């Protein structure tokens, strides 16, 4: 219905929201022909809309840079990072960066190259303008042949906690600079400023959960078939929903416990505040598979999905358009 | 920078509308929320009489009156825009007025998307619970059991995810809700039986039925009819069990229905208000069933007459109905059994002045003596008027225009108020100030439907001298009156744009310079510009006309034509322009604010600094050469000052927000001036959509610290109805983040001092010594500014 | 559209033809009769806990 009518309607109504402007096409576009580096691979706009991320991946170095953006002026780089330190990468690798819902002091980058390994490293964002403390952690965790699922939205749904599923645990490392989150009641290296100092001051909680121990305890202390099906072969764990209000996480666990082989499911609610608390919430039966469990879990989470405000959301970028500011860069 | 926000004129746009026996069980009361200004009235023989006006620390979003079992008089549930649900009661002991809070507590979820249609609040007819719709997919339910000390609100997932209107049905064993939601197929009606013991919904009765495409509201008919009525554009349907009745009369088709009310207690008569200020009476015809009950045989609607554009209706005793207007003056129209000769059943009795949306304004001093009065542009469609707000209590001269006023700029040489306005044509619906004028002209450029026209108004008597009409399909965007270049005369520069249904964005525009000679306005020159001229402002004698996403400087040549000089394309939508000296302030629609500079040596724009925060600006003002005030869509004020102390190129081009304040109203325009006769250094006037007019004044560091300490001490000694902390109320709040207000002293709270009891005044300064006289003197000095 | 409109008081508005209210600023305050608290527990957790409790019984 045109944009001028919308402005006229806003002037009197007093209600001006981005949603009402969705119908109109983008306001600013960019050719991305002259404003480009030279082998850069752009990853997308920032949540604030003030930078643009990119990486090179020239062993591999895998540098990443910020890019201050202007509608007509050329992009101006601000920062340069390694993001993979002391790691001789002999594989192609797949990068995907994502920012936290509320916290905007750092971003988490992921690397995806018989057993697999994943490179995850946080990088502090440039100061808006202390202004001195900027860090970047590194760490690698190897996964078993049945590689676990990967889902940023719930992994980073916590304000400063990122949940890493290592196929043997659900370690959730929380980093802050400045008093406890993990037990308020995976090896990580230190970097930043081209130095590796001993860890204002930074913090690392790294609270762990034992999947095998939790499953053993649950089956021992629950389940109808406590007189049979001792021990299991393998299992997969997926996070259903994370509740930052009370610091609780939901995990769906599937097993293949056994001359009788059958597939079974399970669920548990782990409370962050009080550590390792496997409060069971479901018990299934063994019937005469992993893809089926994944499909069931995704359907279950979709059924109960509640929309979240645009203010908080885990933006994921990988390889451009800024919906909030109606910006668009065409490649 | 340090500033001081005070309210010159309280808001006068009606937002909330309720009626019920509140003050006592034996007197009718009429309550109006307006914007954070709740007013209590009582119906008397002489008419509505004021009782009290409590100022809640929040924007009233829901008002409901309910009387739980065992209560002599009704309670009052109020939910602010910041989610501060709280039930209130009015207990008076003799001549002492007291309003205790039954219950209070924030009900913000923090994990939900605000609904498109806004906050909806309802209460069960039996008062079993209170239903709140705040976010998509979640329906907060508050139990009302008054036995325990805690009211545990709990959310219930809503599968619809697109609900529009929710209401509690009547005469059901369990509390049910009937609502209309939207799906890709279309809109639908659905019912849920709410359960508090199970904290979940249940399959409701009279299963969902498809509804019209434009269904917009639901009315819950009481017993003995029961059921619900869904009102939609050119469609009214009543759903109840197997019975289903629908009627689509032609009269309704003209406009949509925006408000409703119940006349008869049994729901046999309803009042419907339209966007064109039409009053419809909705009838339900009943028949004697075989069992001996009522079945609502048929439906029918009638046209009572025309009234001011209504945001609410509330029927009062003896046939008089109060019309709560948001885009115009409210009314106390009364229905008449006998029709008028013209065919109107409704005759007005009283009119309450409403400043309405203050689209634009500009202070003038036509009376000399260094005394200024505010001239604004109120009203939206047919209540459009110019309010001459002088200073006595303020005396306001309303000049009706019967058409929407857009802009205003007073020219002193010809002593006339050049004003933009737009009417609606199909041709002319009603006689408007544009239609009748001493002289009229129509654009002769060779370069329903709304007709735009820059018509001039006299300064003395306000008769419209001339009404110039613009090209067909052309919109009048911005207007300015100033002198250009070397010419001795003054022109009426107006920026216009061209609109076509085919395109969704402007692509052609116009910049025309007018001259009002004698009693006629002529076009000396014009310029065609690709785009729409959102805003214009004189800059050092050059017309700094802003086009879509660009800013330009025009030099008025000797050939009396506009020649562009320099441009600055780094913009998303340049909608606001304020200039001081050689500085320019471009307020982007979605890019916060930017500061520019014009270099005479190079004659080109050179961006100097910019605010990188994401904000949706509504108006921008440059308080000084350093402090730039701004107001955003979230009803908050923020001031960002250019920083030169830091010796860094990046820091030099960085604007840091050093002030934050949640004003609580949508600011439309800023203008420099004051209403008093010619401690604080400067004053700025701002107008809101709710009609509130306020002043922003700078303070020295010492005075700001003193007033901040005084306000902090005052908070302890002043009680807030609803138990809402002032710090939380004024704390800058928006979807992205919310931080405590800084650098802004709430003048309204400060003015409360010198009005509190003497022991309270002493307790405020008990150990500050300042005694009490000094505080009173400084407060009176601060008050004297406005 | 005939009229038999309600009359709550036969005398109200009878003498219509033969000023904003004073502001209310309270100094004293009485204890709140009750408090309103939202439920922070995720509804999914509540649903699953209810289902498991029902199964246990
Ligand atoms: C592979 N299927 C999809 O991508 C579909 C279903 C999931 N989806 C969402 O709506 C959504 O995803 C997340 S998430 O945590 O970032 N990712 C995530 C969550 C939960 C599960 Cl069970 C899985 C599985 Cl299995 C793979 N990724 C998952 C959050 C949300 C609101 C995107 C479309």
């Amino acid at each position: 219905e045109h944009v001028l009518k919308q402005l006229e309607r806003v002037k009197i109504s007093g209600q001006l929201s981005p949603r009402l402007f969705r119908k109109l096409p983008p306001r600013v576009c960019v050719s991305l022909k002259n404003i480009v580096d030279e082998g850069h691979i752009f990853l997308g706009f920032s949540k604030c809309g003030r930078y643009v991320l990119s990486y090179t991946s020239s062993f591999y170095i895998y540098h990443l840079y910020w890019w201050e953006f202007n509608v007509h002026s050329k992009l101006k780089l601000v920062r340069q990072v390694r993001l993979f330190q002391d790691e001789e990468i002999y594989s192609d690798l797949y990068l995907t960066v994502c920012e936290w819902p509320s916290d905007a002091s750092k971003v988490i980058v992921f690397g995806f190259n018989n057993h697999r390994d994943i490179y995850v490293s946080t990088v502090a964002v440039p100061p808006p303008g202390c202004l001195r403390h900027g860090f970047m952690l590194h760490t690698k965790y190897q996964v078993v042949y049945p590689f676990p699922t990967f889902q940023p939205a719930f992994q980073l749904k916590k304000d400063q906690v990122v949940l890493l599923n290592t196929s043997y645990s659900l370690v959730a490392c929380a980093v802050s600079v400045h008093s406890f989150c993990q037990i308020l009641y995976v090896v990580t290296d230190l970097r930043g400023r081209n130095l590796r100092p001993m860890r204002q001051y930074l913090t690392v909680e790294q609270l762990t959960l034992d999947f095998e121990y939790v499953i053993n305890e649950v089956i021992r202390h629950d389940a109808t078939w406590g007189h049979q099906f001792c021990s299991f072969s393998d299992y997969d764990i997926v996070i259903l929903e994370v509740c930052p209000e009370t610091n609780q996480v939901l995990i769906n666990i599937g097993l293949l416990l056994l001359p009788k082989t059958y597939h079974t499911s399970l669920k548990v609610a782990w409370d962050l505040n009080t550590g390792i608390f496997e409060t069971v919430s479901v018990g299934d039966l063994t019937e005469v598979v992993w893809s089926s469990y994944r499909k069931s879990c995704v359907d279950m989470v979709m059924k109960w999905l509640v929309p979240e405000s645009s203010g908080r959301y885990v933006n994921r970028m990988t390889n451009l358009a800024d919906s909030e500011r109606y910006t668009w860069i065409v490649l | 920078s340090y500033n001081y926000v005070v309210t010159a004129q309280k808001p006068t746009a009606v937002n909330g509308c309720v009626t019920g026996h509140f003050t006592s069980a034996e007197d009718l009361n009429l309550l109006i929320a307006k914007n954070t200004r709740l007013e209590i009235y009582v119906v008397t023989a002489e008419g509505l009489r004021p009782v009290k006006e409590v100022g809640m620390y929040g924007k009233i979003a829901v008002m409901e009156l309910f009387r739980p079992k065992g209560e002599s008089k009704d309670l009052l549930f109020i939910l602010t825009a910041k989610y501060n649900a709280c039930i209130l009661e009015y207990k008076q002991s003799g001549e002492s007025i007291d309003i205790i809070t039954r219950a209070h507590g924030n009900v913000q979820d923090r994990i939900g998307r605000p609904s498109e249609t806004g906050i909806i609040g309802i209460i069960d007819p039996e008062c079993r619970m209170i239903g709140l719709r705040l976010y998509d997919g979640l329906f907060k339910v508050i139990p009302l059991d008054r036995d325990n000390k805690e009211l545990k609100a709990f959310n219930i997932r809503l599968e619809e995810l697109h609900v529009i209107d929710v209401k509690f049905l009547y005469g059901c064993q369990a509390p049910t809700i009937c609502f209309v939601y939207q799906d890709p197929q279309g809109r639908h009606v659905k019912t849920y039986e709410v359960s508090l013991r199970e904290k979940e919904f249940n399959k409701g009765p009279w299963k969902q039925e498809n509804v019209e495409a434009e269904a917009s509201m639901v009315i819950a008919v009481p017993e003995p009819f029961g059921g619900a009525i869904i009102i939609g554009q050119e469609s009214i349907t009543y759903h109840n069990g197997d019975k289903y009745l629908a009627i689509a009369p032609p009269i309704i088709k003209q406009s949509t229905i925006v408000c409703h009310n119940r006349v008869d207690p049994n729901g046999s008569r309803y009042l419907l208000g339209d966007m064109e200020g039409r009053l419809f009476m909705l009838l339900l015809e009943k028949e004697e069933q075989m069992d001996g009950t009522v079945t609502l045989k048929d439906l029918r609607v009638e046209l009572l007459g025309e009234t001011s554009i209504a945001e609410c209706l509330t029927y009062l005793d003896n046939g008089v109905v109060f019309v709560g207007s948001r885009l115009g003056d409210s009314q106390l129209v009364k229905l008449n059994v006998d029709s008028n000769e013209q065919g109107s059943y409704v005759v007005a009795m009283e009119t309450f002045t409403n400043l309405g949306p203050i689209v634009d304004m500009c202070v003038v001093d036509l009376e000399r003596q260094g005394q200024g009065q505010l001239v604004t542009c109120s009203g939206a469609f047919k209540e459009g008027s110019l309010r001459i707000i002088r200073n006595g209590k303020l005396h306001i001269r309303t000049v009706p225009l019967y058409e929407s006023p857009r802009k205003i700029c007073y020219q002193e040489v010809s002593q006339c108020f050049g004003v933009l306005s737009s009417r609606i044509e199909v041709t002319a619906l009603r006689p408007s100030a544009s239609t009748q004028a001493l002289s009229s002209s129509v654009s002769s450029s060779k370069l329903e439907v709304e007709v735009h026209n820059l018509l001039i108004i006299d300064q003395h008597t306000f008769e419209v001298l001339h009404a110039h009409q613009f090209l067909q399909n052309e919109y009048a965007l911005s207007l300015v009156s100033c002198k250009l270049g070397k010419d001795p005369n003054t022109y009426f520069i107006v920026g216009t744009a061209m609109v076509y249904p085919e395109e969704a964005e402007p692509k052609q525009g116009r910049i025309v310079v007018f001259q009002y000679s004698d009693g006629k306005l002529q076009t000396v020159a014009e310029k065609e510009v690709k785009g729409a001229v959102y805003s214009m402002v004189e800059f050092n004698g050059k017309l700094l006309a802003s086009i879509n996403s660009t800013v330009r400087l025009y030099e008025w040549t000797t050939e009396k034509e506009l020649r562009t000089e320099c441009n600055h394309y780094n913009n998303i939508m340049a909608l606001y322009l304020k200039t001081k000296g050689d500085f320019i302030l471009v307020g982007d629609l979605m890019r916060s604010v930017l500061l520019l500079a014009y270099k005479p040596m190079e004659g080109n724009f050179e961006e100097i600094a910019r605010d990188f925060n994401p904000n949706w600006m509504s108006a921008v003002e440059i308080l000084d050469d350093d402090n730039f005030l701004g107001a955003e869509n979230a009803f908050n004020l923020f001031v960002c000052q250019k920083d030169s102390a830091a010796t860094t190129d990046e820091e030099r081009q960085h604007l840091q927000e050093v002030g934050l304040f949640h004003l609580g109203e949508f600011v439309n325009v800023f203008c420099h001036g004051s209403l008093v006769m010619q401690p604080t250094q400067g004053s700025v006037l701002f107008g809101t959509v709710n009609g509130m007019i306020g002043l922003v004044t700078s303070l020295s560091e010492s005075w700001y610290n003193l007033l901040l300490d005084m306000q902090n001490r005052l908070n302890k000694v002043i009680k807030s109805v609803g138990k809402i902390e002032h710090s939380f109320w004024r704390s800058f709040h928006t979807e992205r983040k919310t931080e405590p207000a800084t650098g802004f002293i709430d003048g309204d709270l400060i003015e409360s001092f010198l009005d509190i009891s003497r022991p309270k005044m002493q307790e405020v300064v008990a150990n500050l010594e300042a005694t009490a006289d000094d505080l009173i003197k400084v407060v009176e000095e601060l008050t004297r500014i406005h | 559209f005939l009229k038999g409109l309600p009359v709550y008081n036969k005398s109200n508005f009878s003498r219509f033809h033969a000023r904003r209210p004073s502001v209310y600023l309270p100094t004293r305050e009485y204890p709140s009769e009750q408090i309103i608290v939202t439920e922070k527990t995720n509804i999914l957790l509540r649903y699953l806990h209810q289902q498991w409790d029902k199964k246990n019984a």
